[PDB]
RNA sequence: AUCGAGAGGA
């Protein structure tokens, strides 16, 4: 419920790859996988 | 946190300081005058900043690396490169806040690699546990609960906020790691 | 590139030799050039092969690339298989693609052709040409449940 | 699933007499295969057992947050200090033969969590089912007793095995067989049929 | 069901290899020249120094499946230490009016080689080796 | 595209697979659940009205029971409700729906159906418990793991198409691949582990173990081996007891790093006779790769053969493997101190040097590089010292790790684990990679807020250090992050675009059959091949093997294959042949043996103009060394004996069996032209492989012997052709559709985009290159 | 949500234990290892289940109902 | 395309029975022992109609026909019996 | 759902033979008993003692599936010695080494005293 | 004493018994630890009817609690299983029937026992069905915990039982073994670092046993016949009671196998 | 039915 509460969704160069503006923003790790993996983070 | 000279021509400092953790622990013990995060925004201990500020600033991961340094070492520890940075704007509450809930559930994910850890990440999800206390009175339309649910053994510092330990998701299996049978 | 050839006495040794590497191709200017091997000479790109040497070249060219990209994975693939998907592309004496430009595109079969893309436009096609389906083909016999002729099928089994 | 990226399916379940014993009578809950961790490279799930066992005879919480500078060799000397093997390795006897193991195996409380996916939810069956209205085809779910799809890819691996009439069965037999009429003349099905 | 080959060896040298329990042992012949030895044995069942001399006989007998002597009646046909068998993977010559034998005893290889013995020697998947102290 | 081409079937199932090590390969554990709900329509007959009867009594709740009974008007009669359900007569022509019994063929389907082997025909054993339970071999070619895999059961409604399934679709027939020429399943995980540790001589067995083990074989001779080692104490050799385990009559040579016949690493492998002689059972061996023994089992003897050794050989092993035990550890990842030491000093003078280079970048004292900007050259130098300095220190943990390390044991045995897994847990992780290229600053001039500004040293750029035992820093954790997140992505697009890739092969080239002219047509009946594979032969069957001839000193080549009557020094030694004596002089033989040399220096003309490499194995049809092997075996020759065989006799037998093939039957000269071109290849082979010079000194071949072999070569050539209506376009798109799905991806385009480029023809092209010579 | 019974590995009960072991960690401050100590369960096994418990029938309790 | 016979003599179709007319002829001949066919050959506890269909392979007792078919259309009759199995 | 119920490990069902003899094949007195309901636990002891005989030349262990509680046993003995006598001598001594440690643990605790 | 096995104790006590096993095959061993974790019988509540139900926990939960209450069995030989009883669903002699009701009347609330469980079935003259308490206190195992205004109403049927069928019939915990202490017979090769001695701790039954000699050679004809072992009775069956039961259980299995050897 | 969301394997 936690990490549902704190989710991001980006519509759709390079979004899906982690960047070095995501530190400390955005869990390196946490994200979908497969289909829209990286396209929805998790703060 | 907030990163500056102590004196001018001093060594720079951290702003926050012991006496505030200690009024901290005071007020957390309460549970005088109050001491919160908002306290600490307002004395300017600590600060926010955005990415773009971010982009103009140099900080620091640990509050250590800041005090000057002027032999031996236990091999185990991990190489840490010497910060060789004069100038710290700002330094980190703590490392492990660049990790989600789900990655501070993990535990020793520096010594894992990172795909194992997102598949972990979303395989807490997946499992089963106590989501709330009040599901007896609540009608979900599907919930799993545990029937007798264990604490972790081992703890991240950021479970105590997460709440974790308190409404644990897993049992503390006995596991060995063996061949027995082929099955 | 370190080349391997017959020594004088008769055993395989290596001898190191020199090679070129150009990111640019132009085959025709390239090939007519002095002090370079014409035989050796080998494009990424196979398409301006087989329109230099032919065919048959853009056939070999061909197989080699799909078997680099096989070496790079590590994998091995039979020579019959990739040879028989250029093979395929090479019988037409035009580069044959896989994608629906090409073997969609090729007249053979009606059915089999709408079942992979542009089912509707060919299907629409087919009505304007009043082609007629052999229902040879595995895929129009799927489609019309008649048992496919496959090596199982492709036999007619009858009564002494 | 374990804590650190390691899921796993109940191959089969064990007595405790037949399950390997230790020295003390210790029973592991859960076996897994030495194998999986190489290729994982899932160390700290290991590191998880022995500091969970140094935890559970000290009586003391462990902590296993990241980039806290914890020795393996500390949390050693801590597992000697209680007489358990620095590696946690533990001497297991044989369950159904009560021979010493050849090799001791590593011991350790573990954190395990129980995923949702459960077998009996997952296991469908269907032999005659009902057909939607249009495809005449079986239905779609287990919760409509619906078939499982023989896919174009499947269909693709059957021509390479080459089976026409295993593939004409589940083609036309198993799914949306039809008998109609067409007539000579008009390769069309214009022709209206009174059987009776 | 007489023996091939008696001999007395005296060991050059023991190898204990990456195994613990088996060593390789690389001898010559005592009073001969000709032949030269070089065998898979076991230390634990029992132990070979350096220099040691050991009585060496292999013997073609003394299919049916290996009974547990069934009395002390039943007799051995060694007072040697160490039995084993095997059967020989190739027999070839090292060169002309040299022959060396190669036996492999359950996986513990044996070469020996020596120009007299390949008459006596046969290719024969049995074989008895016979150590004595 | 989809209703009519894949319909949603009746009598389909879908399970969450697990795996039980004692079930049979062939086998797949089906639930007494599944049993019951599916039903296969069984005509009532003569023979089968007894059985039919109490199967029907049994009723729909109780297995071996049958839900519906169909009456010569076709009727339904529902055995769960009925007022006749116990009083039913059986009536001759009736169809009863049994249920799905034991030792009945169905099909078995993993759900990316990439392969034919991906949907195999199983033999049903019911099952008490709820999961589908399939040997731990067949896991290769269904691509399967149980993680919570589930796979579909399908059953045959017909007797033809259950005929199909079992002479077709059989997972014994299935186990030599098509594509690759190689078997498809091998011994995997604990027993591949397990049996390098039963092969060791340091292994032994007691005889309790050994009467055991012995009867755990479900064929078994009943004689017990003689023990390795008799008067100390009856002890067995682990050899001795999987040599029970293997197939008698059956003959490996492998031969790897220094193998002597002393085998003192106990490297290769020699088994005569389903006996092992030396040698440590590594993966190569039981392993999925050609010349293993599943291989040479599954030729010599057939397919059952094959599989029920699997099954042999996993029972023993896993029976010894329970009993001696395994585990990882966290020590097995530990390494000593100096060789940490030693890695740690490594790392830091690859730092040094990496320092020392952008020093001489900043002076600008860096060597013009053709074809590359200079700062190009700085980053290809630090990633070479980075990745030679964390392969060091792999290899240093590697040498300090014993004998004793589990992981060790288990890349030594082929199980699961390599050398990058050890660098990275024991000494460095090494420098993560995006984009192909070293971490960017995504910060202006700064790979992370906490660097400072235009920082080009490894710690910035990416470089881990630290391993994982030792723990990750946190920027070594973000950048290893990034890696992980690319490699996610990478994963999931690669994926995507190999299905694409899949169907459109697929859909291309599925008319393809190879017709009863062997002419490989499509449907309309265009060619695409006048003669399949241009040998005509099925791509299983096919081994690869040396072509004495190519390669080689001419001098060497002559010693081996040039005998001369005329001269004493060239003329083959009188014990050889009996005729020897006789064979001195005797111009006319010489100058058939002078004819057979021709030919074969012709044939050393032509392979050299073949292959530029003149590499020496190539595929063939069929071994000759197994056959020769099994011929010396048979026969049992003494070898000091001289051959009955007479130097005519050899060169004349083997120009008789080169007449006798053919690829194509028919007698017109196009045909048999196409034919000779076909077996040309094969031809210089078997010229090769058996010279009279080669016939007399390799063996002292009878002539009966020589015979056989001539004989068990045209008919394992007979066999290995392909046979026809072999719908070949499927399977070619198929065969490189997996390893295009396996696919993953000196500055080339490669894997799957180059892949798409190929296939797409398309003109434009992302790296074109011209390669001069 | 309640203390086990048992210890699943071996079995030995632990319902008894749980609320002399809360008493001796309050009353004496002892700590938890020496708490287990002196409740008699001297393997892992059946520490793990007291020492990971969490008593979710106090917050239940709580609930009006 | 009509009567494009092949002459017995003059047929250059494989001897050798391909895997897939093995698979159809015992197929159909279990299929047709299901519905209570004849057995040309002697049974010895065999019920199962696909054992009985190889053991009638065999001995070659099958009387069907198989129908070579070539891209031309011309079409070349081998017996089960002519065609030898291996 | 599918799971066997535990009942079915410890008892025989419909009217099962708890031991099924069957002669072995290609060796002359070798036997095959089938224990039906029964466990590693009896078979493992059997087999010891049925070794300790001397006459008896093989004895074995299998179990066909942990699924099923089925234990073989295939015995090999000397000539003039019934396989079936040879268990049945096994079991006896068992028997007797069980009673003796009963009445030897009964004095010890009789003489313990806590 | 007597030919053949002669068992020496370390130590006694009513919850723990250590001993030391001699002249014993170690199959025999392994045998009786199986049999006295699983053959032994024992009665343990194996139906739950509950008739209200206030409680936060499910009556499943605690139906699944109640079988793992221990029972006493010391007559439990007595008692005879349910399925060789002719009764139709229970016998006086077959089973126990226990009743639990608890109310929670204080608004302190009220904790639920083994002690508050009272037996409705007539006992017959047998030790059989007592609940069972080591608690200083006296106080049983934890049930359920009652709120105020929170009421339960149970009737249990208790049936004859072993380990094998469901663990909560099992007598005993754990079952401690350690045989050839010093590693003579080699049994097993120890995963070291630098030295095994360093790494693996001296168990304490080595020291009972003769130290090795670095000098004297292994001997492989040795099989151990001293085996040291602890068995732990939860309190259904007394720790002698256990071990001879075990011992019984065995010996009537090999009667068993007998006697279908004679009726073959 | 349609659409959407999520998840499982690779
Ligand atoms: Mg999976
Ligand atoms: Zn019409
Ligand atoms: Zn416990």
């Amino acid at each position: 419920t936690l990490s549902h509460l704190r989710r991001t969704n980006t519509p759709i160069a390079k979004p899906r790859q982690l960047h070095n503006t995501h530190w400390g923003l955005v869990c390196p790790a946490e994200t979908p996988e497969g289909q829209a993996c990286g396209l929805v983070k998790n703060l | 946190f907030i990163v500056e000279d102590d004196e001018s021509l001093g060594h720079k400092e951290l702003k926050v300081r012991k006496g505030h953790i200690a009024k901290l622990m005071a007020t957390e013990y309460q549970d005088v005058e109050e001491y919160t995060w908002s306290s600490l925004l307002n004395e300017g201990l600590v600060e926010y900043i955005d990415a773009e500020e971010e982009e103009s600033i140099l900080i620091a991961m640990q509050p250590e690396d800041l005090e000057p340094a002027e032999l031996d070492v236990d091999p185990a520890k991990r190489i840490r490169v010497s910060h060789h940075a004069t100038t710290f704007t700002h330094c980190e509450i703590h490392p492990s806040m660049i990790l989600g809930v789900a990655a501070s559930i993990i535990p020793f994910p520096d010594h894992n690699q990172s795909p194992r850890n997102t598949y972990q990440s979303a395989m807490g999800k997946q499992a089963m546990g106590v989501f709330l206390t009040n599901y007896n009175v609540r009608m979900d339309t599907m919930a799993n609960i545990l029937y007798y649910p264990q604490k972790p053994l081992g703890t991240t510092r950021a479970m105590e906020y997460l709440k974790f330990r308190e409404l644990p998701a897993g049992q503390n299996a006995i596991v060995a790691i063996a061949c027995y049978s082929g099955y | 590139y370190d080349r391997k050839v017959p020594s004088p006495t008769g055993e395989y040794v290596k001898e190191p030799e020199w090679v070129l590497e150009t990111d640019g191709v132009n085959l025709s200017e390239v090939m007519t050039v002095p002090g370079i091997d014409p035989t050796r000479i080998y494009t990424n790109s196979f398409i301006d092969i087989m329109e230099v040497l032919g065919i048959e070249a853009g056939r070999a060219a061909l197989y080699k690339e799909v078997y680099n990209v096989i070496a790079s994975d590590g994998s091995y693939v039979n020579y019959r298989h990739m040879a028989l998907l250029v093979d395929v592309m090479t019988t037409q004496g035009g580069l044959t693609s896989v994608t629906r430009h090409g073997f969609n595109r090729s007249n053979t079969g009606a059915l089999m052709r709408c079942s992979f893309e542009e089912t509707v436009e060919i299907l629409f096609e087919a009505g304007a040409s009043a082609e007629l389906d052999d229902c040879r083909g595995v895929s129009e016999n799927v489609i019309l449940g008649q048992m496919a002729p496959i090596g199982t099928g492709a036999f007619d089994v009858m009564i002494d | 699933a374990s804590r650190h990226g390691q899921k796993g399916t109940i191959g089969i379940t064990y007595r405790r007499e037949d399950m390997p014993f230790t020295a003390e009578g210790i029973v592991p809950d859960l076996i897994i295969n030495p194998h999986a961790i190489p290729s994982r490279m899932t160390v700290a799930h290991l590191i998880e057992c022995l500091l969970s066992k140094v935890a559970a005879l000290s009586g003391n919480e462990g902590d296993a947050s990241p980039f806290t500078d914890i020795t393996v060799e500390g949390i050693s000397k801590l597992l000697r200090e209680h007489g358990y093997q620095s590696r946690g390795f533990e001497v297991m006897y044989n369950g159904h033969t009560g021979k010493k193991l050849m090799a001791q195996i590593f011991f350790g409380p573990t954190y395990y969590q129980r995923l949702r996916h459960m077998v009996d939810d997952k296991i469908h069956a269907r032999a005659r089912g009902p057909m939607q209205v249009l495809t005449r085809q079986p239905v779609e779910g287990r919760s409509r007793d619906g078939g499982l799809r023989f896919g174009e890819m499947e269909r693709d691996c059957m021509i390479a095995h080459g089976a026409a009439s295993f593939l004409k069965e589940r083609l036309m037999e198993a799914s949306d067989a039809f008998r109609v009429h067409i007539c000579g003349i008009c390769g069309l099905m214009t022709v209206i049929a009174k059987l009776n | 069901s007489n023996t091939l080959f008696d001999d007395i060896f005296q060991v050059s040298e023991v190898d204990p290899g990456r195994y613990n329990k088996v060593c390789r042992i690389e001898a010559a012949s005592t009073t001969q020249d000709q032949c030269k030895l070089t065998l898979d044995i076991n230390v634990e069942l029992f132990p070979v120094a350096a220099q040691d001399s050991l009585t060496v006989t292999i013997a073609s007998s003394l299919t049916r499946s290996w009974r547990p002597p069934q009395a002390g009646d039943r007799s051995l046909a060694d007072d040697y230490d160490y039995v084993m068998y095997g059967t020989a993977y190739k027999f070839e010559e090292v060169s002309k009016d040299l022959i060396a034998v190669y036996y492999s005893f359950g996986g513990l290889l044996m070469r020996l080689e020596g120009n007299y013995r390949n008459l006596n020697n046969l290719k024969q998947e049995n074989a008895y080796l016979l150590i004595r102290r | 595209r989809g209703n009519l081409m894949g319909k949603r079937v009746d009598f389909s199932a879908r399970t969450v697979i697990s795996g039980d090590p004692n079930l049979e390969l062939d086998q797949v554990g089906v639930p007494k659940s599944i049993a019951k709900t599916l039903t296969y329509p069984e005509v009532v007959t003569p023979y089968n009205i007894d059985r039919l009867t109490q199967l029907v009594r049994n009723g729909p709740n109780e297995h071996p029971g049958a839900k519906y009974v169909i009456r010569d008007s076709g009727d339904r009669i529902d055995l769960r409700y009925s007022k006749r359900a116990g009083d039913i007569q059986l009536q001759y022509g009736w169809k009863v729906e049994r249920h799905i019994m034991d030792n009945d063929p169905v099909l078995f389907n993993r759900q990316p159906s990439l392969h034919k082997m991906s949907m195999m025909a199983h033999r049903v054993k019911v099952i008490p418990y709820s999961t589908f339970r399939l040997n731990l071999s067949v896991t290769s070619p269904y691509n399967a793991d149980f993680d919570g895999d589930e796979m579909n059961l399908h059953v045959p409604q017909s007797e033809e198409t259950r005929a199909e399934l079992s002479q077709l679709c059989a997972v014994p027939l299935q186990i030599v691949s098509p594509q690759s020429n190689k078997p498809c399943m091998g011994i995997v995980q604990d027993t591949l582990c397990g049996i390098r540790k039963l092969t060791l001589r340091d292994t032994f067995i007691e005889l309790d173990q050994v009467l055991n083990m012995l009867y755990w074989v479900p064929d078994w001779d009943g004689v017990i081996p003689t023990p390795a080692i008799i008067k100390p104490k009856p002890l067995w050799s682990g050899k001795q007891i999987l040599s029970v385990a293997i197939p008698n009559g059956i003959h490996l040579q492998r031969f790897d790093e220094g193998t002597t016949l002393l085998s003192p690493k106990d490297n290769g492998m020699l088994i005569i006779d389903g006996q092992i002689i030396f040698g440590v059972v590594e993966k190569k061996t039981v392993g999925s790769s050609n010349g293993g023994l599943i291989h040479v089992v599954t030729r010599e003897k057939g397919p059952q053969v094959c599989a029920k050794l699997f099954g042999n050989i996993q029972k023993v092993v896993n029976f010894w493997l329970l009993h001696n035990g395994f585990s990882t550890g966290i020590g097995d990842t530990i390494a000593d101190g100096p060789t940490m030491r030693e890695i740690t000093e490594t790392i830091a003078e690859a730092k040094k040097k990496v320092l020392d280079v952008t020093k001489e970048a900043q002076a600008n004292l860096l060597t013009a590089k053709h074809g590359m900007t200079l700062r190009e050259s700085f980053e290809d130098n630090v990633v070479r010292f980075l990745n030679e300095a964390r392969d060091k220190a792999g290899r240093l943990a590697e040498v300090n790790l014993k004998d004793l390390n589990n992981v060790k044991q288990m890349v030594m045995a082929g199980s699961k684990g390599s050398f990058i897994n050890i660098a990275q847990m024991s000494a460095c992780v090494g420098q993560q990679s995006v984009e192909g290229k070293r971490i960017a600053f995504g910060f202006v001039d700064r790979t992370l807020p906490h660097f400072s500004k235009d920082d080009y040293s490894p710690e910035s750029k990416g470089f881990v250090e630290n391993s994982y035992l030792r723990g990750l820093t946190p920027q070594e954790f973000f950048f290893h992050a990034m890696g992980g997140r690319e490699g996610l992505i990478d994963t999931a697009v690669k994926t995507a675009e190999t299905g694409y890739i899949q169907r459109r092969l697929v859909k291309a080239l599925e008319d393809i059959m190879v017709h009863y002219d062997n002419t490989t047509r499509n449907s309309l009946g265009n060619v695409i091949q006048f003669i399949y594979g241009e040998d005509g032969m099925d791509a299983a069957h096919i081994e690869k093997q040396s072509l004495d001839t190519i390669g080689g000193s001419d001098a060497a080549f002559e010693k081996r294959y040039r005998v001369d009557l005329l001269n004493t020094d060239h003329t083959l030694d009188p014990s050889l042949l009996e005729s020897g004596s006789e064979i001195l002089g005797d111009l006319k033989l010489q100058v058939l043996l002078d004819e057979e040399y021709k030919q074969l220096v012709k044939d050393r003309k032509f392979l050299r103009e073949v292959f530029v490499d003149g590499e020496a194995n190539w595929p063939l049809p069929v071994n000759i060394r197994r056959i020769i092997q099994n011929a010396q075996q048979t026969f049992h020759i003494d070898h000091t004996k001289p051959s009955d065989l007479t130097i005519k006799d050899i060169v004349l037998g083997v120009k008789d069996l080169q007449e006798n093939l053919l690829v194509l039957r028919g007698k017109n000269e196009i045909i048999q032209n196409a034919q000779r071109d076909a077996v040309t290849l094969f031809c210089c082979l078997l010229r090769s492989r058996l010279a009279t010079r080669r016939v007399l000194q390799e063996y002292r071949l009878t002539k009966q012997a020589f015979d056989w072999v001539l004989s068990n070569i045209e008919a394992q050539f007979l066999r290995s052709v392909v046979h026809p209506g072999e719908m070949v376009g499927v399977l070619a798109a198929q065969s490189i559709g997996e390893p295009a799905t396996q696919m993953t991806l000196k500055k080339v385009t490669s894997g799957v985009p180059r892949l798409k480029e190929i296939l797409n023809v398309a003109k434009n092209m992302k790296t074109p290159s011209l390669t001069v010579y | 949500m309640i203390v086990p019974v048992r210890c699943f590995s071996c079995g030995k009960v632990v319902g008894d234990k749980w609320e002399s072991y809360l008493n001796l960690l309050q009353e004496d401050e002892l700590d938890e290892g020496t708490a287990l100590s002196r409740l008699g369960l001297k393997r892992y096994c059946c520490r793990r289940m007291i020492l990971t418990h969490v008593d979710l029938i106090e917050k239940f309790l709580r609930y009006n109902p | 395309l009509k009567e494009k016979a092949i002459p017995k003599d003059q047929r250059a179709t494989t001897p050798y029975m391909t895997k897939y007319e093995r698979a159809r002829i015992l197929g159909t001949r279990a299929l047709q022992i299901s519905m209570n066919a004849p057995v040309f050959v002697d049974l010895e506890g065999e019920t199962d109609p696909l054992r009985i269909a190889m053991k009638e392979l065999a001995e070659k007792k099958i009387p069907l026909v198989i129908r070579r078919y070539l891209p031309d259309g011309s079409f070349e009759d081998w017996s089960v019996e002519e065609l030898i199995v291996d | 759902m599918n799971a066997p119920d535990r009942f079915e490990l410890f008892l025989l069902g419909e009217g099962e033979s708890k031991l099924k003899i069957d002669p072995d094949t290609k060796a002359p007195n070798a036997v095959v008993i089938t224990f039906e309901k029964e466990d590693h636990t009896l078979g493992n002891l059997i087999r010891a003692e049925l070794l300790n005989d001397r006459k008896v030349l093989f004895a074995a262990y299998k179990v066909e599936h942990p699924f099923f509680a089925r234990f073989k046993l295939r015995i090999q003995t000397t000539e003039g010695y019934d396989p079936k006598d040879a268990l049945k001598n096994a079991c006896n001594s068992i028997i007797n080494k069980l009673g003796a440690l009963k009445t030897n643990f009964e004095t010890e605790w009789n003489l313990q005293t806590l | 004493s007597e030919e053949g096995p002669q068992v020496k104790i370390r130590e006694a006590s009513k919850d723990n018994v250590d001993f030391i096993l001699s002249n014993v095959d170690l199959a025999m061993a392994n045998s009786l630890r199986r049999v006295m974790i699983a053959e032994i019988p024992t009665l343990a509540i194996d139906s739950v009817e509950v008739e209200t139900n206030t409680t936060v926990l499910a009556d499943e939960f605690i139906a699944h609690r109640l079988g793992l209450i221990p029972l006493q069995s010391m007559d439990i030989e007595q008692l005879e299983y349910s399925r060789d009883c002719f009764c139709e669903d229970h016998c006086d002699k077959c089973s126990v029937v226990l009743t639990l009701q608890a109310f929670g009347e204080s608004e302190s609330t009220t904790n639920v026992y083994s002690k508050d469980l009272v037996i409705v079935s007539n006992l017959m003259g047998r030790n059989i069905g007592h609940p069972i308490i080591q608690d200083k206190e006296g106080n049983g195992v934890l049930i359920c915990k009652l709120r105020k205004g929170q009421e339960l109403k149970l009737t249990c049927v208790a049936k004859k039982g072993i380990a094998k069928e469901h663990a909560k019939w099992g007598p005993a915990a754990a079952i401690e073994f350690e045989y050839d202490p010093w590693n003579k017979l080699k049994h097993t090769d120890y995963w070291y670092e630098q030295d095994s001695a360093k790494e693996w701790p001296q168990s304490k039954n080595c020291e009972y046993e003769d130290p090795p000699n670095e000098g004297d050679p292994f001997d492989y004809k040795a099989q151990a016949d001293t085996f040291y072992m602890n068995v732990e009775s939860v309190g259904s069956i007394p720790v002698d009671q256990v071990v001879v039961r075990g011992i019984d259980t065995l010996q009537k299995k090999v009667a068993s196998i007998l006697l279908a050897l004679t009726q073959m």
